[PDB]
């Protein structure tokens, strides 16, 4: 890769990832803005970490526009620097920003659609993402949303085979993980946009829960206790237990009551229980929700 | 079937099918490489088995490592007493690709017999990252066989050892097999399993999606024929102990069949 370190100007730390701490840069030949994700390898007596092994690996040939570019690695023998394409904000940021006004709903729609593509990008490229959350979801001034962070990101083959079960921050994890089931795929990021669409249009976590069960209990409280009729086989996975609370699968209209009937199609196929009724991020293009969809650029 | 990725299946096949030939060794760098052999490899691969078993590593991260050694060793000259280096590293990119718990750097170390230092395996660790370019999702002759065992009608474990199994075996031949693609060794490998093991052959379900007849696999076909036939003979036996486990259904014990009839 042709980057060295002398042609990059340090402007500021935007944020610290799992390997140390990112800076927003400036190519001093060319103008661009890029972000360097440092890798302390000097802290590392187990060699290249996975986690970096993982993400480069896959960022190399994932080429869309609505995920974020690795630019060029360098790999000094003391430190390995990641370049990636600079994004101004991140959807968490700029929901906080956006409060008292609300996500205009075009913009909404505009991020959801593009949020698919890359996913479906990924998917269609043997990768599952296994952190989506509105923090590593990246924005830039013209409109732009992109996926972001495959550090926990895994290669999957088909059919899938166990992968790890620590998997996805809590808030958007799926059920499936939930109940510690041998098996997971393409929907469980499929869930964490469907927590993250419900997220964009309240501002707020949609289940926002402290414990594994505390998470389960609240998403079965808003979407009622599956049972073998919704999701057969539930009652056989490993962690699922008999004495569950039975809660009643709640309106949808009420779980999210701004949204229009489009709009809770879509959402409610995202929050299936059944992984293999959950709608993918193919399909989902395709969903009327997205009929008028354009892409405005961020409002702040 | 979301476990299967039905939306996405074909789109991934015909991704792996592009990669395989990207990520394709120089077929005969060995002819070009002044101090190592198809022998010495062959005792690398099947030293790769027994380290895989021991640490009770993936079938998938073993097929990693072989690729990353054959790309490796396409464009850098290697001395005999090095060949175990490069392999050990290969090993450990593979594993932390490919495994939930991969094993410590300390444990690759300990698998080499204190031949090499741990400063030396994760400075070739870098050095392959480097020849690489890090580009370390490589499809494997699993990744293919896996979706071939879909089209059966019903699944038959013991074909889908016997399969995985001979696959394994073309590992360790780089004379011949470096001259075929995973995809092509995998629609043998499946074939032949399938054949000795229920008498069927290579399903239209699987022209329709790969494109490969029993015409195009032939060639590979006849060698993997003759590979299954001498195993018994082979200077290497780690694959054959391996798949006499009753995890893989014993399926080394199988007797090939003598003609295929193709
Ligand atoms: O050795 C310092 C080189 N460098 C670090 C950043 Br961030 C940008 N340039
Ligand atoms: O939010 C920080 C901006 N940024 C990070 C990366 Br990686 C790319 N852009
Ligand atoms: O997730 C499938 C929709 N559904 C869940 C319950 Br409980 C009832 N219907
Ligand atoms: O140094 C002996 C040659 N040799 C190395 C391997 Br691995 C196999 N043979
Ligand atoms: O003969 C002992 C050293 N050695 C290791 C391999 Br692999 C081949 N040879
Ligand atoms: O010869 C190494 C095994 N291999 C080749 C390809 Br393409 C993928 N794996
Ligand atoms: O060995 C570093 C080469 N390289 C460039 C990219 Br993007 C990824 N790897």
């Amino acid at each position: 890769g042709p980057g060295s370190m002398e042609n990059f100007q340090k402007v500021e730390k935007i944020g610290e990832g799992t390997y140390g701490v990112v800076y927003k840069a400036r190519n001093k030949l060319t103008g661009e803005v890029v972000a360097l994700k440092k890798i302390r390898l000097d802290t590392e007596t187990e060699g290249v970490p996975s986690t970096a092994i993982r993400e480069i690996s896959l960022l190399k040939e994932l080429n869309h526009p609505n995920i974020v570019k690795l630019l060029d690695v360098i790999h000094t023998e003391n430190k390995l620097y990641l370049v990636f394409e600079f994004l101004h904000q991140d959807l968490k940021k700029f929901m906080d920003a956006s409060a008292l006004t609300g996500i205009p709903l075009p913009l909404i729609k505009s991020y959801l659609f593009q949020l698919l593509q890359g996913l479906a990008f990924c998917h269609s490229h043997r990768v599952l993402h296994r952190d989506l959350k509105p923090q590593n979801l990246l924005i830039n001034t013209e409109g732009a949303i992109k996926l972001a962070d495959f550090g926990l990101a895994r290669a999957f083959g088909v059919p899938v085979r166990t992968y790890t079960h620590e998997v996805v921050t809590l808030w958007y994890r799926a059920p499936e993980i939930l109940l510690g089931c041998k098996y997971y795929s393409t929907a469980v990021d499929i869930w964490s946009l469907g927590c993250i669409f419900a997220e964009m249009v309240t501002r707020r976590a949609l289940f926002p829960g402290d414990s594994e069960i505390d998470q389960l209990f609240r998403i079965f409280r808003t979407l009622g206790t599956p049972d073998e009729v919704v999701w057969p086989g539930v009652t056989s996975m490993p962690d699922y237990k008999p004495s569950f609370p039975k809660w009643a699968r709640q309106d949808f209209s009420k779980v999210v009551p701004p949204l229009d009937e489009d709009g809770r199609s879509l959402l409610s196929q995202m929050l299936h229980y059944d992984p293999n009724k959950r709608i993918s991020a193919k399909a989902a293009l395709a969903h009327p929700f997205f009929q008028d969809v354009t892409k405005p650029v961020p409002h702040l | 079937g979301v476990n299967e990725v039905p939306d996405y299946h074909e789109d991934i096949h015909t991704y792996l099918r592009e990669m395989e030939v990207k990520c394709k060794p120089k077929v005969g760098y060995m002819k070009k490489q002044p101090d190592i052999t198809n022998s010495m490899r062959a005792i690398l691969v099947d030293w790769l088995v027994e380290v895989g078993e021991e640490y009770k590593l993936q079938n998938e991260t073993l097929h990693l490592a072989v690729n990353y050694i054959d790309r490796f060793l396409s464009s850098m000259s290697v001395l005999r007493g090095k060949l175990q280096l490069v392999g050990t590293a290969a090993m450990l990119l593979a594993s932390k690709f490919e495994e939930i718990y991969p094993p410590e750097v300390a444990e690759f170390v300990y698998i080499t017999d204190d031949t090499y230092t741990k400063k030396q395996v994760l400075r070739m660790e870098h050095l392959v990252l480097k020849v690489l370019a890090f580009d370390l999702a490589a499809p494997t002759i699993n990744q293919f066989l896996t979706q071939y065992f879909l089209h059966q009608q019903p699944a038959n474990c013991k074909v889908e050892s016997l399969a995985m199994f001979l696959g394994e075996l073309s590992l360790i031949d780089a004379d011949p097999y470096l001259k075929y693609l995973p995809s092509v060794i995998a629609a043998a490998a499946f074939h032949l399993a399938l054949y000795t093991v229920t008498g069927q052959s290579w399903p239209e379900s699987l022209v329709q999606k790969t494109g490969y007849t029993l015409e195009t696999l032939k060639p590979c076909l006849l060698d993997l024929h003759q590979t299954y036939l001498r195993a018994p003979q082979h200077a290497q036996q780690s694959i054959r102990e391996k798949y006499k486990n009753s995890k893989y259904h014993g399926v080394s014990l199988l007797n090939p069949p003598e003609t295929l009839n193709v």
